[PDB]
């Protein structure tokens, strides 16, 4: 109850151990798969309900044509992270008349968490998300830690059983870079990722979301008995 | 300051809340019955040792309107508090909407005072639990709300809460119909007595009767009053 | 509040086929007297925006910390972030004027016109208008202050329509800049004989032609007569 | 001193149709006698099938689809993709004028 | 015991939560800064974590201002934040007195801002020392800030597992030059010795980053290094190491 | 954040708010200092320590002016003093410098200052000071006056008192020596003749501060030309002064 | 107890916490001298460069205050930048509202002050640095005042700082009771520099070098520091003597 | 941190009860007695100091006893260092009251006002309450004279006689033998000293350990002139009663 | 430990007076929810604790607005907070755009409030150190979805249900809930459900003075049922029993 108890003491070994604690909410919690090309970004999300009188439950949030979230976490910390971003991207459009860029978002958001953490009786956010988008340089996928730290791949995963979704990311590595214009391939590619990440939690037609968003595409969701055109 | 002093316990319960209704036990005793054409809340006074003045020791049941009143069970400090923002909000009500208020309308800004610092930290609820009596205008129909400091309200037809309100609460089972009130205000307030005669004791000297009958008829009655009615009691 | 104090005069601009050019004098008066000349006008940002402003120089002076301040803000988070995330004169733009007006909001604003010229990564040619009020607006040829119905009406004539660009070149339009620039200081008392011209090309970058000054002047006439009337 | 309001013309037009409507407007942007620009038109889009032309003094003018623009998309993230209705855009707009009616 | 805030203090004269900081950035990345005669020379290892990363995407090096040259090591997000604040004061200077801030000046306000975090139990310190530095008109100046809130002149620094590494070599170039070095043959020199404090991180792989800010070159602003000059440093370290 | 908004002073479960009976303590560490009111002045005075020998007793100052005509003086912790005599001066001036003009009477002054010794044991974040002080002084409304402030936040008028780690000694010195009517002479003489007994070091009148709030003195205030207006009635007493007076004990 | 963590008292009405803010300026071995000369104030102190790869023209534990008013800090880095800012803001503040520059005793009253303010709270660690404050008033005449984390302060004839403290202090004392005056006798500022290095030398029982000092010297409305350099005539001149 | 120094002082204990309500009460019985008793001529206030040193001035200590208003004063019990804000926060409300009606304020409303703001201690804020237990004397026009007791919770209690501080068991017996309600302030000022020597924590009580003052109709029109003796005058009345 | 913290972790990984919450759902009188696409039925149980209880103006069924209805079960002192902020929302955006606000969109407003511990975290201002200890089914109709059912955790997450039990029972509710739930109900097929579940779980008898049904519904609006509804429907619950 020494470190453990306060938001606001170190730690020899260099943490806070909420951090970690925050860490444990993604093993608890759903799982999700992002993975781009150079053309397109792709998120797949594993909906579930809350029983089987019940719909399944949205995990993919669409911040703007150009951009999207997914949490794999907690909701209610999730619940703030999503105006974050829609507001600074609003912003964006508003002051610069500007696509806000996937990068420098990241960014403000690790900030954000970090002066969260800071303040004694605060909490860092448990839910991690993964942030896609297509600006001008053109695709981007980032992975954002309950730590704040944004980090840049191909393809990533978090949730629970992410490790095996990233061995077999880095085995299709260089299949899905180098197909380009063809957004199709890499949601079945994605399809097979998040496959390595079952529990008998199994993938239907109304388990599985689809999103994308494209140079020519906007931000789409897919949902229905539209996701089993890739099944 | 914001250090919480409501914390969740491992029961699904807050300390807080269980400590308020531990002092509603220990303090104060208040029965509250309803005819068919009054409210009566009676209530123990603190009178017990000699040679003290009763016009001067704490009000223990306070008009807020013409037709309402608030009674309370608890501590008798938490509860000057309460009675002053009662005030305030029948007030409010009069000035900006109109009309004496309503017994109900009272009733819920009394449990909204107990919400409020429950659910925030660096401060703690008022230990006060609450008989809301009294009458809506234009209608004849009385009304018994009771509220305890969870914040937490319900309507009853006779109730008692304080000291030894299970011995208070057996004596009315067979002296009080659910769904006959008395018709009678005499008899409302014969039978709120003898309910304080079980736990408070000691004639009428720790007895209050406060009346309320409709048309806007509020009428407290002094202890020698009481004497009378307690004889006949006796008597019967 | 704020009204005029010292106040700059005015700046000149069109298209051509391939890039803009945009010229200014150097001046900022006190009314009839001409109180500082040498007084620089034009500001590049990067190779692909000349900003050219018009209006109050004490307020100009706060834009230019603002444009400084715009730069270092888009460089900062990548390396990759001015590269890739290339500032655009669309961007320029639509900041100082989102400021300005807020600023307007709080009766002390940014009193100013600006002409925001530039070219694309693309290519296309990007001229446009902003004022302290905020009112925005489009032209083949543009022009702030007295100017803006002095000077800009002489480069207006050859260019009466946007399909009509890419008929004007390097050199017409030129030649027109020189002389609308001669316009504005025959017929204005504010300006300057010292002023400075700027070329954004969008195939050799800026190039910047300094402390050119009004030649080719007519005054032959001005001796053939002899009284008022 | 400093007067922020002024002038700066135009004209639009707005006619309901059966199932269709027309919005239209000129592109001369003037400041007094004097016209600033030829071409500037003032009808824009805002997407999902509503028009608006915010016309007279220009700068006032954008403002006002500038912040509708932003309440369109605010509208598609917290209503799950909402259809925006001309009344509702209607009761809107005119949050944002009243807003500045001082 | 006096492990629980940052405002006890042990009758031994030490804060260990504060001394605890430190540990942090010792578990962090292996970053060097040399102190050249024209400027500076950076150099920072990014581990690499598995093969699905993009290499030079992942940003420790931030510029401040234009001239500034900041890159951290420790805990990535804090880190980030420190810089963050740091860019507002950039802005400040500039706008009160018109310059650019100088490079002592920048050093002293991060020593404040850091020292404020471990004097109130409310706000929790940081877990970054960074390294930064450039070219003012008072010469080129290299500086390490601790998460104490410490600071010195520094012939040579490092930090991160590897800083014994760093350090060690460092010592031995102020005897081939005892009168300093050009920045552009520090440039070489940078990678050499992450490619030696490679050998405490020898069961990982490493990208090699290298940025600089030199007058001779670059004419005194923060830039990166890239392309050409860049790969031919990577093959010299390599060579020699083999 | 801001959590301590929690009171440091509480009560003990034996009765007692413990926090000032600790702050009491730290005066019975402190050095002595005393006060003797006679019937035509009062005296105080104190004992210099340092915790060097080259130290400076000369820019050390434990007697210290409230106002012309007030004086104050410790026993307890230094530092505490240091800012409390600053509080004191300023709460002077604000309420009655800038509202009611003129330097305020004794005991009003006296009653201002306890109410910040008061809001010490109330709010989170600060505990109390612990010092007592002596403030003695003139006012022509209640006449010559000695009060002692207490870190409990009350006030005494006292006939004669002592303060620190000597003070018991001191009172029961006193008793002999005091009488209802007394010189401000001789008053000097008692008073440093018991500090002598609180103290266990060399007893010198250059390591010895002396200060009457005694007979008026004008040329002190700055000015001279108007007699209805005096200057101070306190009085510090250099040093090669009070050597005399330590042949006159 | 948990009186020792926080600043609330003991049963004996003392501060532990407090005294601890005292205990850790022996940490970075660090001593300092300063005595009055008879028109100017010198202080000698020591210099730690532990390896090259610190660059010793940096390291500096003399921040000046004033144009007049040197100060030299013994004890923790951070804590003595922090202790200087909150200075220098304050003498500005003064020289702004006054219309004179700072006294050197009101700017040490005024540290006390804020020292005390630190440890007023219960949450607010002490400075733990130890300041001693050099001046040539033109009221005051050369004065030396040396405040500490608790917020005493006193002036002083001259006084020493570090862990070796005492054995200087004994030097010191001495010497003004053969003189019997509270400063220096000598009369080019030169020498009285080299006098305190003397009795240094003799107190730590070590030869110092022009990078082991760095010297900082108040004269009439000003103070500077020596260089390297002007330190090494310095030591030329003990053999001269 | 900041909750790692907190214990929580300022909850209910499991019997409903605030733990520093409950030790105040008793840190008021370690000070000294004062009693109050009303005449149907008057109120009597007598005080009993909780210092009584060796050359301790009581010849001018107004410590215990303080005008509040001209018709209203208090004697004091507990700690009067806690007490002291409490008696300018009362001077202030009263003066507000004449302030804005034209009127002098009922000794009901000023009780009640001083008793939450000891609520308001334990309710907002973690911060302790003053440990101070008051006798008030009042008049009004509306109740006549009142005779207040209150207590460190904030609540406030009617009397016609009552005792606070040291030794309140032994007095409040005695006081209800001796004391009837057709007593004057003559009748009134004996019954308190010889309660108050029965309480004194010393051995003898005397004039200069004795703070005694009246409010009393005697003064003319049935006016209330307040008085606070002189310590001849208590001196003087002390050896009436025959304890000295 | 960590549930004497604000807002702190916890080696499980999930913050702990969120548990406490959710066994705080345990506390309440039942409330029932279906859901068909001919309205959407909530009934709520009253629950007699003493005979004398009057239980005819206590009502767990709560308007929000004309299209949205809501009922509370769990600790009810939580829920009076929650229904002011949820009719101020839903006013909100009727004078906003004056157009209906969606079930889903009210629910996540509702959300956020459930939303507020830590206290020093976010930039809002924080109003409690707890999350609630209450759930509710929001049920409603809005014109793009259709009919909705949803149920709102303290958590501050949501999800849509078709048919949702909480309460004590809400385990042994929720089993018969999966197995009789099916899309050929109809209005009046729902509420008999309601009743069918809620008997099993009424620890007195069912009858009209101890619970209360509530329909939403597009063509009638948000209509509470009087008493002769409810006791019409239940004696026709009796005749399907007796069938079987």
């Amino acid at each position: 109850n020494n470190y453990d108890g306060d938001t606001v003491t170190f730690s020899p070994t260099g943490r806070l151990f909420q951090v970690e604690y925050a860490l444990e909410a993604i093993k608890q919690g759903s799982v999700t798969v992002g993975l781009r090309s150079n053309t397109h970004a792709v998120l797949v999300a594993l909906k579930r309900n809350a029983d089987e009188l019940s719909s399944y439950q949205k995990k993919i949030i669409k911040c703007d044509e150009h951009m999207g979230l997914s949490l794999a976490g907690l909701a209610p910390d999730a619940r703030v992270l999503s105006n974050y971003l829609r507001q600074q991207c609003n912003y964006s459009s508003l002051v610069f008349n500007r696509k806000l860029a996937v990068e420098r978002a990241g960014h403000l958001l690790c900030d954000k968490a970090q002066k969260n953490t800071q303040s004694y009786g605060g909490r860092p956010y448990g839910v991690g998300l993964l942030i896609i988008g297509y600006d001008k340089s053109g695709a981007h996928l980032l992975e954002f830690q309950p730590s704040g730290n944004v980090t840049e791949l191909y393809g990533t995963a978090i949730g629970a059983r992410s490790q095996g979704a990233k061995t077999y990311l880095e085995r299709t590595l260089d299949t899905f870079i180098k197909i380009d214009g063809n957004p199709d391939e890499l949601i079945k590619a994605g399809v097979e990722a998040i496959s390595q990440s079952l529990r008998d939690e199994s993938l239907t037609v109304d388990n599985l979301s689809i999103a994308i968003v494209g140079k020519d595409t906007p931000f789409t969701i897919y949902d229905g008995e539209a996701v089993a055109k890739y099944i | 300051y914001d250090r919480a002093l409501s914390i969740f316990s491992p029961d699904g319960h807050i300390f807080q809340v269980e400590y308020a209704l531990e002092a509603v036990k220990r303090g104060t005793c208040a029965v509250g019955v309803k005819g068919k054409n009054c409210v009566v809340l009676g209530c123990e006074r603190r009178s017990t040792l000699k040679l003290q003045d009763t016009r001067i020791t704490p009000s223990k049941v306070s008009k807020i309107d013409s037709h309402v009143v608030l009674s309370f069970s608890g501590l008798n400090a938490d509860s000057r508090i309460l009675i002053e923002k009662a005030r305030v909000e029948a007030q409010s009500h009069r000035l900006t909407l109109e009309d004496p208020v309503t017994v109900e309308y009272l009733t819920r800004y009394v449990a909204g005072v107990q919400q409020r610092y429950t659910q925030s930290g660096g401060v703690r609820p008022f230990g006060v639990s609450t008989l809301i009596a009294g009458f809506d205008p234009r209608d004849d129909e009385p009304k018994l709300y009771q509220t305890e400091p969870s914040g937490i309200y319900s309507s009853w037809s006779a109730q008692t809460i304080g000291r030894n309100s299970k011995t208070v609460r057996e004596f009315l089972e067979k002296n009080y119909d659910r769904k006959e009130p008395p018709a009678t205000v005499e008899e409302c307030v014969k039978l709120t007595v003898r309910s304080l005669l079980e736990v408070v004791q000691t004639g009428a000297k720790n007895i209050e009767i406060t009346v309320v009958k409709p048309d806007s008829d509020i009428v407290a009655l002094s202890s020698e009053e009481i004497n009378q009615y307690v004889t006949q009691i006796e008597q019967e | 509040t704020q009204q005029p104090i010292v106040t700059g005069t005015s700046v000149i601009s069109m298209k051509y086929d391939n890039g803009v050019i945009i010229a200014a004098d150097n001046l900022g008066s006190y009314g009839s007297l001409l109180r500082f000349n040498g007084v620089e006008r034009l500001i590049p940002v990067g190779d692909n925006t000349v900003v050219g402003i018009s209006g109050d120089i004490s307020d100009m002076q706060h834009i230019e910390r603002l444009l400084k301040d715009l730069v270092t803000e888009n460089a900062y988070d990548n390396p990759l972030a001015d590269a890739e995330e290339a500032l655009e004169p669309s961007y320029i733009f639509e900041y100082l004027a989102t400021v300005m007006y807020q600023r307007r909001s709080k009766m002390n604003p940014l009193w100013n016109a600006i002409i925001v010229a530039g070219v694309q990564s693309n290519g296309d040619q990007f001229l446009r208008y902003v004022n302290l009020l905020g009112v925005t607006y489009s032209s083949p040829t543009l022009a702030t202050g007295f100017g803006a119905h002095m000077a800009n009406p002489l480069l207006r004539k050859v260019v009466d329509r946007e399909s009509d660009i890419p008929k004007t070149t390097v050199q017409v339009a030129e030649e027109a800049i020189v002389n609308a620039m001669r316009v504005l200081y025959y017929r204005d008392a504010r300006s300057s004989r010292n002023f400075s011209l700027a070329i954004i090309d969008k195939n050799t970058g800026l190039t910047f032609k300094k402390n050119l000054q009004v030649e080719n002047m007519k005054w032959d006439f001005a001796k053939d007569i002899k009284g008022y009337g | 001193q400093f007067n922020p309001y002024g002038d700066n013309g135009g004209t639009i037009l707005g006619i309901a149709g059966e199932d269709f409507a027309v919005l239209a407007g000129d592109t001369r942007n003037i400041t007094d006698y004097s016209i600033n620009s030829r071409y500037e038109p003032k009808v824009f889009d805002c997407g999902d099938n509503i028009v608006m032309s915010a016309n007279g003094f220009a700068a006032d003018g954008d403002a006002l689809v500038k912040r509708f623009k932003n309440s369109v998309k605010w509208y598609h993230f917290d209503h799950n993709d909402k259809k925006l209705s001309i009344n509702s855009a209607a009761r809107n707009i005119q949050h944002l004028l009243y807003g500045k009616r001082f | 015991g006096y492990d629980l805030s940052n405002s006890v203090f042990s009758p031994d004269g030490r804060n260990f939560q504060v001394e605890y900081a430190v540990k942090a950035v010792e578990n962090g990345t292996t970053s060097i800064g040399i102190k050249c005669n024209d400027g500076v020379v950076f150099a920072v290892e990014k581990l690499i974590t598995s093969k699905l990363l993009v290499p030079q995407k992942n940003v420790k090096i931030q510029v401040v201002d234009r001239h500034i040259g900041c890159v951290y090591s420790g805990l990535i997000p804090d880190g980030r934040h420190l810089v963050n604040r740091g860019r507002e004061e950039a802005a400040s200077f500039k706008k009160l007195y018109k310059t650019p801030i100088p490079i002592p000046a920048f050093a002293d306000r991060l020593g404040q801002y850091v020292q404020a975090h471990t004097l109130y139990n409310s706000v929790r310190p940081f877990g970054v020392s960074t390294i930064f530095g450039g070219v003012d008109k008072n010469g080129a100046h290299l500086y390490m800030l601790e998460p104490s809130g410490s600071y010195w002149g520094y012939k040579g620094a490092a930090t991160g597992k590897g800083r014994q590494s760093a350090k060690a070599e460092l010592e031995k170039l102020v005897d081939h030059h005892p009168e300093g070095l050009s920045a552009r043959e520090a440039v070489k020199q940078a990678a050499k010795i992450i490619y030696l404090a490679h050998e405490d991180n020898k069961e990982k792989d490493f990208e090699l980053e290298i940025s600089w800010c030199s007058l001779s070159e670059t004419n005194g602003l923060h830039k990166f290094v890239k392309g050409d000059l860049l790969q031919e440093a990577i093959d010299f370290a390599q060579k020699e190491i083999n | 954040t801001d959590r301590y908004s929690f009171s440091l002073t509480t009560f003990s479960p034996s009765g007692k708010l413990g926090q000032i009976d600790y702050a009491l303590t730290a005066v019975k560490q402190g050095v002595t200092s005393l006060g003797i009111k006679a019937t035509n002045g009062v005296v105080i005075a104190t004992e210099k320590k340092s915790s060097s020998p080259l130290a400076m007793s000369e820019t050390l100052s434990k007697v210290s002016l409230l106002t012309p005509d007030i004086g104050a003086v410790y026993s307890g912790m230094g530092p505490d003093y240091r800012v409390l005599v600053d509080k004191s001066r300023k709460v002077a001036h604000t309420s009655y410098k800038r509202i009611y003009g003129e330097y305020p009477p004794t005991k009003l002054l006296v009653s201002e200052v306890a109410k910040i010794m008061q809001e010490a044991t109330q709010s989170g974040g600060v505990r109390p000071f612990g010092v007592s002080l002596l403030i003695a002084g003139h006012d022509e409304f209640n006449g010559f006056s000695l009060y002692q402030v207490d870190p409990s936040g009350s006030y005494f008028p006292w006939k004669a008192t002592a303060i620190g780690k000597g003070s018991v000694a001191a009172k029961t010195f006193l008793e002999k020596r005091w009488n209802d009517e007394l010189e401000l002479e001789d008053a000097i003489h008692i008073a440093l003749l018991t500090l002598k007994e609180s103290v266990e070091g060399e007893f010198n009148g250059d390591t010895i501060e002396l200060a009457i709030i005694g007979d008026e003195n004008p040329d002190l205030l700055g000015y001279t030309g108007i007699p209805t207006d005096k200057g101070p009635r306190f009085r510090k007493l250099t040093s090669q002064e009070i050597n005399d007076r330590l042949e006159a004990l | 107890g948990y009186d020792r963590h926080i600043t609330i008292f003991s049963p004996e009405g003392r501060l532990y916490q407090v005294e601890y803010a005292f205990k850790a300026t022996n940490q970075t071995n660090i001593n300092s001298l300063a005595v009055r000369g008879k028109d100017c104030t010198v202080v000698i102190s020591q210099k730690k460069v532990p390896d090259k790869l610190l660059d010793p023209t940096t390291v500096s534990y003399i921040f000046c205050i004033s144009r007049t008013i040197g100060m030299v800090v013994n004890g923790p880095i951070p804590d003595a930048r922090n202790a200087a800012l909150r200075a220098k803001a304050e003498a500005a503040e003064f020289r702004y509202k006054y219309g004179y520059d700072m006294p050197c005793d009101v700017l040490a009253k005024r540290m006390a002050n804020l020292s005390q303010i630190y440890t007023q709270r219960a949450y607010m660690r002490p400075l733990g640095v130890i300041l001693t404050f050099v001046s040539v008033d033109e009221e005051l005449g050369p004065s030396i005042y040396k405040t500490d984390p608790a917020g005493y302060y006193v002036g002083y004839k001259a006084t020493a700082t570090g862990p070796k403290q005492q054995e200087i202090t004994t030097n010191l004392e001495n010497h003004f009771k053969k003189s019997k005056i509270d400063h220096i006798n000598e009369e080019s500022w030169e020498k009285v520099v080299e006098f305190a290095i003397t009795h240094m030398i003799d107190a730590l029982g070590t030869e110092f070098s022009k990078n082991d000092l760095e010297v900082g010297v108040a004269t009439k409305d000003k103070f500077f520091t020596l260089s390297a350099e002007n330190i090494e005539e310095r030591l030329v001149a003990i053999a001269e003597q | 941190g900041s909750r790692r120094y907190d214990s929580r002082t300022t909850i209910f204990s499991p019997e409903g009860r605030l733990y520093q309500v409950e030790y105040a009460l008793e840190s008021i019985s370690h000070a000294g007695t004062a009693i109050g008793i009303m005449a149907s001529d008057g109120i009597v206030l007598a005080a009993e100091r909780k210092v009584t040193s060796t050359l301790l001035e009581q010849d001018t200590s107004t410590e215990k006893l303080y005008k509040l208003n001209d018709k209203i004063a208090v004697a004091v019990a507990g700690l009067t260092a806690d007490a002291e804000i409490l008696i300018n926060t009362a001077r202030i409300h009263a003066q507000n009251y004449l302030k804005t009606y034209n009127e002098d304020i009922p000794v009901e409303i000023l009780v009640r006002r001083l008793s939450d703001i000891k609520q308001g201690y334990t309710q907002h804020g973690g911060l302790r309450p003053f440990g101070v237990s008051f006798i008030y004397a009042g008049y009004d026009d509306r109740y006549g004279y009142q005779l207040y007791t209150s207590n460190p919770s904030g609540n406030y209690t009617g009397w016609k006689a009552i005792s606070v501080g040291a030794n309140t068991s032994a007095a409040q017996t005695l006081l209800q033998m001796d004391y009837k309600d057709d007593m004057k302030v003559d009748d009134a000022i004996e019954l308190a000293l010889k309660t108050l020597s029965k309480t004194t924590d010393s051995s003898a009580l005397t004039y200069d350990r004795l703070e005694f003052a009246t409010i009393r109709k005697g003064a003319n029109d049935g006016e209330v002139y307040q008085k606070i003796f002189k310590p001849q005058e208590i001196k003087d009345i002390l050896v009436k009663t025959g304890i000295t | 430990e960590y549930d004497r913290g604000v807002s702190t972790f916890s080696p499980e990984g999930r913050l702990f007076q969120v548990e406490y919450s959710l066994e705080a759902i345990k506390l309440g009188s039942t409330a029932i929810g279906i859901a068909t696409k001919e309205g959407v039925v909530l009934g709520v149980e009253k629950r007699a604790t003493s005979p004398l209880l009057e239980s005819d103006s206590i009502e767990k069924i709560v308007e929000i607005d004309r299209h949205i209805g809501c009922a509370m079960s769990g600790l009810t002192a939580d829920a009076r907070s929650m229904i002011e902020h949820a009719r101020t929302a839903a006013v909100t955006h009727n004078l906003y755009y004056d157009e209906d606000i969606n079930v889903e969109s009210l629910t996540q407003s509702v959300c956020d409030l459930a939303l507020r511990f830590g206290e020093g975290a976010s930039g809002e201002e924080r109003l409690m150190s707890r999350p609630f200890g209450v759930a509710l089914l929001i049920a409603g109709h809005d014109a793009d979805d259709g009919y909705q059912l949803f149920h709102a955790e303290p958590s501050g997450t949501f999800y849509r249900y078709n048919a949702k039990a909480i309460g004590s029972g809400s385990e042994g509710a929720q089993a018969e809930l999966l197995n009789e739930w099916h899309s050929s109900l109809t209005l009046k097929e729902a509420e008999l459900l309601v009743l069918k579940i809620l008997k099993q779980v009424m620890e007195e008898k069912l009858d009209e003075n101890n619970a209360q049904l509530s329909c939403i519904t597009k063509q009638d609006g948000f209509k509470i049922y009087d008493n002769e509804k409810t006791a019409e429907l239940i004696k026709e619950l009796k005749e399907k029993e007796a069938a079987e």
